[PDB]
């Protein structure tokens, strides 16, 4: 029974749901995926930052 | 015929017979007995069903004598478009025809139980001679093959 | 076993069906002429129906 | 889908001539029951009993019955368990041999011929010590010697 | 040794007391390996449960917080004594482990009855083998094997008619199987039963006619798989115990998929008196036409397993929760 | 729809024996 | 807390209804059918207690 | 649809499915078959439409 | 070299005997298919009969 | 023998005892009793591959054997002395037949004239469950009759004699000897000799011709035609 | 797919006797549960956050072979087909558990 | 296709099962049904605008 | 404690181990995949799933 709340959580928020208007929407996301658009272009990036960590 | 066996017979009536006690190496009798092969609505499919099975037949009204014991006379023309339904299984008792997929019934005096058929099986009476051997007792009931416009009573 | 299928598709028809068999077949199935009428519909009247419209 | 709890393969019988009474819970079990009449008018009996009865008990046989007349059987001793009494006709009971291995007793059988009909159904009873099991059986000749049999015509 | 009454019986987790010595030492493992993984085990959730009840995020509101504390992340020498202490903890595990284990693999314990099991499909066969002449029919070391009844299999070896595929002999070689005098035959409608003395050392010698079965006795708390061609499969086919200390019936199922009636092959044992025992191998062993039930009334035991009921194999029957006979 | 004649009837047993002894 | 309490009732006496249907149908067919029951109670009860433990830990504010 | 089952024995045997199950499959595949047919079609008719627009 | 149509092996037509499947041709086979997914829907008026074929 | 019956209920007591019985008497929904059944319907079950089952369906499948030659007779020797049945069919000497069974005037060949009769007589009885060449039929609900290339002539004897499960039984008195050494001729003639014009499509008839054409003969000519012609 | 197994295992499971379920339609309900759920699910759920994330947490535009990487998508669905298709036949899928435990699982 | 000779109800079950979702499509299709925007914040996201 | 041979003679082939990798599968494949889903949704569809439902 557990699949019908998450079934419907995807099907409705996959078009409804609320709009992430950020980069990171997680907050202190800590990798390379989270330095890019929501969802991310074609090519994945429109730009890198400086890497000098994990 | 053992219990659980089907055989093709043909009307062969009494004159037609060359065989038997009374055989002479002389008389031609080949050409009429290829005619009753070869008839349209001849064909008739014996079936003699096990001891067991012959105690679960249910018969139709008005052809309850048509029986010898354990031998049960049906026609072989389906009652759909007239393909000889010789598929006889021996365990679930039912005969499929080759064309289109009907399954007549045989302790169901040949009711079909699938398929695009929608008559039973026509059957014919049977019984045994003084002499020892399996006659027709009777004509059947009702017309044999598809069925026409101007068929059912 | 084709030709004893036509010909019962034939024969159930609801008004016209046992009259137009015997006008085909030339009587009950089988028949002598019937094997006639369909080499002669085989050689010339479909082949030439077929050519002229081709 | 074909594997149910109904299948066709579970509900299939021993594909013989006649018939057998008792499953489950049953203390003896007759197997493989017709009357045989030869060819040429000899009569008896084929059965086979199985005693299975978890009480040790030893039934024994009294008397065969078919319609109207006994069986002459031939003074076997009871069935203690787990074992078996082979009964037939003596010309079709000479073509196998008694086992040493289990407990299998052979038992040769004949009536009186009154006028059994082949393909008919006749009510054999069997009376043992301690009960008695009534079953219909077909009327067959026994089994030829496979692959000699050709036709007079 | 196990620790205490109640706490003992909760550590076990539904373990059989056990009947056999080698089962009170697997019992004793088991739960001291239990009483060792609940420590652990408390520790790990209770660090979980703390990260729930003292690291939050408004949590550390009151005290004027903010965000991003400590973000530490290479602590090094803790980081080297929490990967030793697992090493010491299953280094210090595993030599019981081995201690324990060479118990029951050990094959040196004199046995003074062997039973030759053999699992078809679907059900057990029991033969016994050998017998000391203590518990014997006459005081002769019984000698079980059949003469011409095992010849007979030994001479499937070879196809008489060109067939020798696997390595020179027969597909179809039935003769790893052992044939005996005394066999207890279980039918789809007859749980076989296979009669022990007690205070006695059995070995028991397993095959297969056909697939991989499994003579598990939960009762033994131990189970192994029966190979056709043990030998072939280089899989050791016998095992032994030292004693049987408790007396009665005792189930046993195949522990192994064996293709359709797999749920329905099970067998009983009936740990009967040393004296009985005998008793029962001199009644069976003078009348071997006699059938096991019978030779079971003799020493005064229920004919049938007390433990098991057979099946009903009608398959349309049973749905009202009837499946016994 | 049903076929008009095809009725099942109701009938339990018979028995059967032949002649010249 | 509205919704929670509601639901942890109506899955209580679903549960209980279940869990009294059970003790008739021995061993029947039903027997599955009252599982079901008692699982859609079991499932309405711990969905209470979801919708519970989420009103005081919101994490999701209404714009 | 119709060609397989007019020849649903030859199906049936040679890649072991139940021949009842092969009238049923040819009973209702004459209703469900064209529909998903339809829908798919029109779907990749744009799609193929939509590519040649980039 | 490919055989088509081995008439050798099926023998003189005889109304009597049939074989498995016993299909026409690959044109003729919706026909046929046709005639298999049909149910049995025979309409019986008075006195008269609409077979399930019509 | 005895020797034989000794060896043959051996196996038997190991293999054939779960869904048979101890005496032969058959279970509930396990399978039925084999008194009666004869020592040639134990030859076609286990020498064919066919018996034991390994579980309940539609129908029971050929495979491969599970015993030898020598062993398949012992236990038809054991199950032929619980009350015995159609036997095996021998020839001059106690062997049994199988290239002998291949025509009633059989010598060293197949006559033409055997073919002829056994043709007609397999068209009359057996063309309907499996094929006209014996390639095989479907039936009611996941059963068929099989293709008849893998059985020898004692099994198709022996196959006739008892009726399997679905088959109807053969008995001597209906099909005489000479009629089914005949429809053994047919059938071992039709499966051995090549077709005499061109690859034989699996005999299966129209349905195979078919699928050769309107999806593999036409794309060889549109394979052609895209070739010779352009693309715009 | 897999949990629907699952459940019907588990339903004929809740009190002794076969209640709709028979022995070999059970074998073959946990044979064809615990396969759809290794490699019908598990490593085909491995891929997809790997297909997905991986190219985007090193800084990548793409996957190496991207052409090869469709291909192995199609082929598991097409394999997951072949491997249900068995419930298609009239005797059904697999009954041997998941392992093919020998000789269990051969033409005999 | 429920008028007809057959014995069994497995194809029933079938027909029923089929007929259930295609009623359930064409009323999906009849009532066509829209939701409303979720008009949320969650953690660091924010508002539209 | 099914890595130790005296332990695992009674709990192989049991429901022992079908608890044991139960905990280990639903745990991994599950758990942490759905963990997964709700993580990245953001990333992969530019919209946020319901935290009450989730
Ligand atoms: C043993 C020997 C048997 C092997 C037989 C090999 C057949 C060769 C066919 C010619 C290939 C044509 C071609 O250019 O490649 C097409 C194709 C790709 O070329 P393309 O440029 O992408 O075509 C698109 C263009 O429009 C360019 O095409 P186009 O539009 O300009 O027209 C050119 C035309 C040219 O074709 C024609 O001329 C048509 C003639 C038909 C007349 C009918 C008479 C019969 O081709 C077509 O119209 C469409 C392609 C036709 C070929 C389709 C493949 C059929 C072969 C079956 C697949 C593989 C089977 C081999 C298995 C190995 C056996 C050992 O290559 C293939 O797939 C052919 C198969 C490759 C076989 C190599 C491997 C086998 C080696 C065995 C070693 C051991
Ligand atoms: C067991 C089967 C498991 C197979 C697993 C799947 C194979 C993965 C292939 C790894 C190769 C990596 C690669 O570079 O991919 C290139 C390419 C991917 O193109 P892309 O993703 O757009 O970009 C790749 C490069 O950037 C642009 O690529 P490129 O055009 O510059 O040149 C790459 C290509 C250029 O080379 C060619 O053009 C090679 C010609 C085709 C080979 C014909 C094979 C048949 O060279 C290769 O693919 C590497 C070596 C080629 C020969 C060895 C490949 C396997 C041969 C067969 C394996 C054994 C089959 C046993 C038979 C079983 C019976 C069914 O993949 C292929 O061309 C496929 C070739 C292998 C297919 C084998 C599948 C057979 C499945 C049978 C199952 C039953
Ligand atoms: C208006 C508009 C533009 C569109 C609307 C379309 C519409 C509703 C049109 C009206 C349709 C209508 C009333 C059609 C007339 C129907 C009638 C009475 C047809 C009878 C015609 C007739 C003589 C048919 C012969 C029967 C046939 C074709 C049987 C098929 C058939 C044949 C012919 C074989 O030879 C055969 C050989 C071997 C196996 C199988 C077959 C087989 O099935
Ligand atoms: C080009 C791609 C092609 C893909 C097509 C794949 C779809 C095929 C589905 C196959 C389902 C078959 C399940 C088998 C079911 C079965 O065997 O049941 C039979 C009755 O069959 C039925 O009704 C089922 C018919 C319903 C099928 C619906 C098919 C519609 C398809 C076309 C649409 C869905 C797929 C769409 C894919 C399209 C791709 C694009 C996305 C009756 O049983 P029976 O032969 O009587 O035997 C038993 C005794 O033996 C035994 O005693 C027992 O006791 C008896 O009870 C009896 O059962
Ligand atoms: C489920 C396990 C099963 C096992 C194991 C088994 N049988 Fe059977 N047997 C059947 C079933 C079911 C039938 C029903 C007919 C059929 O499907 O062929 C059958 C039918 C037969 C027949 C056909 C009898 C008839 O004319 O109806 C013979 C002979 C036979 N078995 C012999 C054997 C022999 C010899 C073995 C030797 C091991 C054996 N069986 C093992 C289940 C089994
Ligand atoms: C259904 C009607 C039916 C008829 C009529 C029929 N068979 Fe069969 N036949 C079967 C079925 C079903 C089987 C499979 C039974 C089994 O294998 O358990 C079979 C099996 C066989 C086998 C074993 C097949 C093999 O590959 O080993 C042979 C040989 C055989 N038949 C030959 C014949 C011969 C010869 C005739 C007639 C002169 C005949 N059959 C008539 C249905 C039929
Ligand atoms: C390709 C997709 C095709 C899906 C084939 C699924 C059938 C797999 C084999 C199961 C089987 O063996 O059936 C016979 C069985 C004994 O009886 C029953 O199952 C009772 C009937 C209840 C089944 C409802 C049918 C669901 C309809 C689906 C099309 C809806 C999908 C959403
Ligand atoms: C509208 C709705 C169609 C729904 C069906 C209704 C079938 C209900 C069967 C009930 C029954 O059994 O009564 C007996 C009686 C005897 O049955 C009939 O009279 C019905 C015969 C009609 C068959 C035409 C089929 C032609 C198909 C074409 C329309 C397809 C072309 C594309
Ligand atoms: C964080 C770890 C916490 C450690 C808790 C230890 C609790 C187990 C007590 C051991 C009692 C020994 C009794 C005995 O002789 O029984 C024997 C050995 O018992 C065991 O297997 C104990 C293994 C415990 C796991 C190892 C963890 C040790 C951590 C290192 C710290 C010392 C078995 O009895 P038996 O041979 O059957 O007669
Ligand atoms: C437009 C139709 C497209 C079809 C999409 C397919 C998805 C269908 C799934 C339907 C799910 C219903 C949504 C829903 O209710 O979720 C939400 C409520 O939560 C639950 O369902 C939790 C309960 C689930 C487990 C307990 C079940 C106990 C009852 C027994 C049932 C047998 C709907 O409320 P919402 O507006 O989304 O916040
Ligand atoms: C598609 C998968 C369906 C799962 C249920 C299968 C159970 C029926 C078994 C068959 O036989
Ligand atoms: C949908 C049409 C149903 C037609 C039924 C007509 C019945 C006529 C009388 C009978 O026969
Ligand atoms: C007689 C043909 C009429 C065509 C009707 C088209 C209906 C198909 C729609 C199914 C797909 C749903 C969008
Ligand atoms: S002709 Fe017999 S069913 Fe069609
Ligand atoms: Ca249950
Ligand atoms: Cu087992
Ligand atoms: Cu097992
Ligand atoms: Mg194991």
């Amino acid at each position: 029974l557990s699949v019908i709340p998450f079934i419907w959580n995807v099907f409705k928020s996959w078009r409804y749901g609320e709009l992430v208007t950020v980069d990171d929407p997680w907050g202190y996301g800590n990798s390379l995926e989270w330095a890019t658009s929501c969802p991310p272009p074609r090519h994945n990036f429109a730009s890198l930052p400086r890497i000098r960590s994990e | 015929l053992a219990a659980a066996s089907m055989e093709t017979v043909f009307p062969l009536p009494a004159e037609m017979v060359n065989d038997g006690a009374e055989y002479d190496p002389a008389k031609d009798v080949y050409e009429h007995q290829m005619h009753s092969v070869h008839g349209p609505r001849n064909a008739v499919m014996l079936i003699r069903l096990r001891t067991a099975d012959a105690e679960k037949v249910i018969e139709r009204e008005g052809q309850e004598s048509f029986h010898y014991g354990d031998y049960y006379a049906y026609s072989k023309i389906c009652t759909h478009i007239g393909c000889p339904t010789s598929l006889y299984e021996a365990q679930t008792n039912r005969i499929l025809c080759p064309c289109h997929q009907s399954q007549f019934d045989a302790l169901h005096y040949g009711k079909p139980v699938f398929g695009p058929a929608a008559r039973a099986l026509p059957q014919l009476p049977i019984t045994v001679d003084e002499e020892g051997y399996l006659i027709a007792a009777g004509n059947f009931i009702e017309p044999l093959g598809p069925a026409f416009w101007e068929r059912k009573s | 076993v084709g030709l004893r299928i036509m010909s019962a598709i034939i024969v159930g028809l609801p008004i016209i069906g046992t009259w137009m068999h015997w006008l085909i077949f030339g009587g009950d199935f089988p028949s002598d002429l019937m094997l006639d009428r369909f080499y002669i519909a085989h050689v010339l009247i479909i082949p030439a129906i077929l050519l002229g419209l081709i | 889908c074909s594997a149910g709890q109904i299948t066709q393969t579970s509900s299939q019988v021993a594909a013989v001539d006649g018939n057998q009474a008792g499953s489950a819970n049953d203390p003896v079990l007759v197997r493989d029951v017709t009357v045989h009449l030869t060819t040429d008018g000899e009569a008896g009996v084929k059965f086979t009993a199985i005693n299975q009865d978890t009480s040790h008990t030893s039934h024994t046989l009294e008397s065969v019955t078919v319609d109207g007349e006994e069986v002459e059987l031939d003074d076997a001793e009871p069935i203690e368990r787990n074992c078996s009494l082979v009964a037939d006709i003596q010309s079709e009971l000479d073509l196998i041999e008694e086992p040493e291995v289990g407990c299998i007793q052979h038992v040769a059988t004949s009536l009186e011929n009154p006028g059994f009909a082949y393909g008919g159904v006749v009510p054999v009873e069997f009376v043992f010590d301690t009960g008695a099991i009534t079953i219909d059986a077909t009327v067959s000749a026994p089994v030829l010697e496979s692959g000699v049999e050709n036709r007079e015509v | 040794a196990p620790p205490g009454g109640v706490l003992g019986d909760f550590l076990r987790m539904g373990w059989p007391d056990g009947i056999t010595p080698e089962a009170v030492a697997m019992g004793n493992f088991w739960s001291w390996v239990w009483v060792a993984a609940w420590i652990i085990g408390i520790i790990m959730w209770g660090l979980f449960l703390t990260a729930i009840f003292a690291w939050g995020a408004k949590r550390a509101e009151k005290r004027g917080e903010g965000e991003f504390p400590k973000q530490l992340q290479y602590n090094v020498p803790l980081e080297l004594v929490l990967t030793i202490v697992p090493i010491i903890i299953v280094m210090v595990l595993f030599f019981f482990t081995v201690q324990t284990q060479d118990k029951v693999t050990a094959l040196d314990k004199n046995p003074e009855v062997t039973v030759d099991v053999t699992a078809y499909q679907w059900n057990w066969k029991f033969g016994y083998s050998e017998i000391d002449g203590s518990l014997a029919p006459g005081g002769q070391d019984y000698q079980g094997s059949d003469p011409e009844r095992q010849a007979a299999a030994e001479a499937s070896k070879k196809d008489p008619s060109g067939d020798n595929p696997i390595h020179g002999n027969s597909k179809s070689d039935v003769s790893y199987l052992e044939f005996n005098r005394i066999e207890t035959l279980g039918t789809t409608d007859e749980i076989p039963v296979m009669v022990l003395p007690v205070n006695t050392p059995i070995e028991f010698n397993l095959a297969s006619a056909d697939v991989a079965h499994s003579f598990w006795v939960p009762e033994f708390l131990f189970k192994r798989d029966a190979y056709a061609h043990p030998e072939a499969n280089k899989s050791q086919r016998v095992f032994q115990i030292e004693e049987i200390t408790e007396e009665g019936a005792f189930v046993g199922r195949c522990a192994e998929m064996c293709g359709t009636y797999h749920a329905m092959m099970n067998f009983e044992l009936r740990v009967v008196d040393r004296d009985s025992f005998a008793e029962y191998i001199s009644f069976r062993d003078s009348n071997p036409d006699a059938t096991n039930a019978q030779a079971l009334e003799h020493i005064g035991q229920a004919p049938y397993a007390t433990s098991t009921s057979p099946f009903v194999s009608d398959r349309t029957a049973t749905r009202d929760g009837e499946n016994t006979q | 729809c049903x076929x008009x004649x095809x009725x099942x009837x109701x009938x339990x047993x018979x028995x059967x024996x032949x002649x010249x002894x | 807390m509205g919704k929670s309490f509601a639901l942890l009732v109506l899955g209580a006496i679903i549960l209980a209804g279940g869990v009294w249907y059970t003790i008739e149908v021995g061993y029947s067919v039903m027997a599955i059918v009252a599982a079901l029951i008692m699982a859609a109670g079991g499932g309405i009860i711990t969905w209470g207690l979801a919708v519970a433990a989420d009103v005081n830990s919101p994490t999701s504010h209404k714009i | 649809l119709l060609t397989v089952s007019g020849g649903n024995d030859v199906y049936a045997m040679q890649f072991h499915v139940s021949l009842n199950a092969m009238t049923w499959i040819g009973r209702i595949g004459l209703i469900v078959g064209p529909a998903i047919a339809y829908f798919i079609t029109y779907r990749l008719c744009i799609g193929l439409q939509r590519s040649d627009r980039e | 070299v490919t055989t088509i149509n081995a008439i050798w092996n099926l023998g003189p037509y005889n109304p009597s005997q049939v074989s498995a499947g016993s299909q026409p041709d690959v044109y003729m086979l919706w026909t046929d298919g046709a005639a298999r997914v049909m149910p049995a829907w025979e309409l019986y008026l008075g006195n008269y009969t609409i077979p399930a074929v019509f | 023998d005895q020797a034989l019956i000794s060896e043959g209920k051996d196996l038997y007591d190991v293999a054939c005892i779960t869904c048979h019985g101890v005496n032969l008497q058959g279970v509930e929904d396990r399978g039925p009793s084999l008194v009666g059944v004869g020592e040639g319907a134990v030859y076609f079950q286990v020498h064919s591959g066919r018996m034991p089952i390994l579980r309940n369906e539609a129908q029971a499948e050929r495979k491969a054997p599970r015993y030898t030659e020598a062993q398949t007779l012992a236990i038809a020797a054991y199950v032929a002395a619980n009350g015995g049945g159609p036997g095996l069919v021998y020839n001059e000497d106690g062997t049994l037949a199988m290239e002998e069974l291949r025509g009633e005037n059989y010598d060293g060949q197949i006559t033409s004239a055997d073919v002829a009769r056994g043709g007609d007589l397999f068209r009359l009885n057996c063309a309907s469950c499996h094929n006209f060449t014996g390639r095989g039929g479907a039936l009611s609900s996941g059963k068929y009759a099989p293709n008849l290339d893998a059985a020898n002539e004692q099994e198709i004897y022996q196959a006739m004699l008892t009726g399997p499960q679905n088959m109807p039984k053969f008995s001597d008195r209906q099909l005489s000897a000479d009629e089914k050494k005949d429809i053994i001729a047919f059938i071992k003639s039709t499966k051995e000799t090549p077709s005499p014009g061109g690859y034989s499509l699996g005999s299966l008839g129209p349905v195979a011709e078919g699928l050769f054409m309107w999806v593999f003969g036409i794309l060889v000519l549109v394979a052609a035609a895209m070739w010779i012609g352009s693309r715009s | 797919l897999g949990g629907l197994m699952a459940l019907l295992i588990r339903a004929e499971l809740f009190t002794p006797g076969l209640q709709f379920l028979s022995n070999e339609q059970f074998n073959q309900l946990f044979t064809m549960h615990g396969t759809v759920m290794l490699l019908l699910y598990g490593t085909p759920i491995v891929w997809g956050f790997a297909n997905y994330v991986l190219p985007l947490q090193i800084g990548a535009p793409d996957v190496a072979f991207p052409r090869l990487n469709a291909f192995g998508f199609w082929i598991t669905t097409v394999g997951g087909v072949a491997m249900l298709t068995g419930f298609l036949t009239p005797g059904g899928a697999a009954d041997f558990g998941w392992t093919m435990y020998s000789p269990l699982s051969d033409a005999i | 296709y429920n008028f007809g000779n057959h014995k069994g109800h497995v194809e029933t079950i079938w027909l029923l099962v089929i007929t259930a979702l295609l009623v359930i499509g064409l009323l999906i299709h009849l009532f066509e049904p829209k939701l409303s925007q979720v008009r949320t914040i969650t953690s660091r996201n924010k508002p539209v605008g | 404690m099914l890595a130790s041979p005296p332990l695992d003679f009674h709990l192989a082939d049991s429901y022992f181990l079908i608890a044991h990798f139960h905990y280990t599968l639903f745990g991994t494949v599950v758990f942490a995949s759905c963990a997964g889903v709700y993580f990245w949704f953001p990333k992969m569809t530019g919209r946020m799933m319901d935290e009450r439902l989730g």
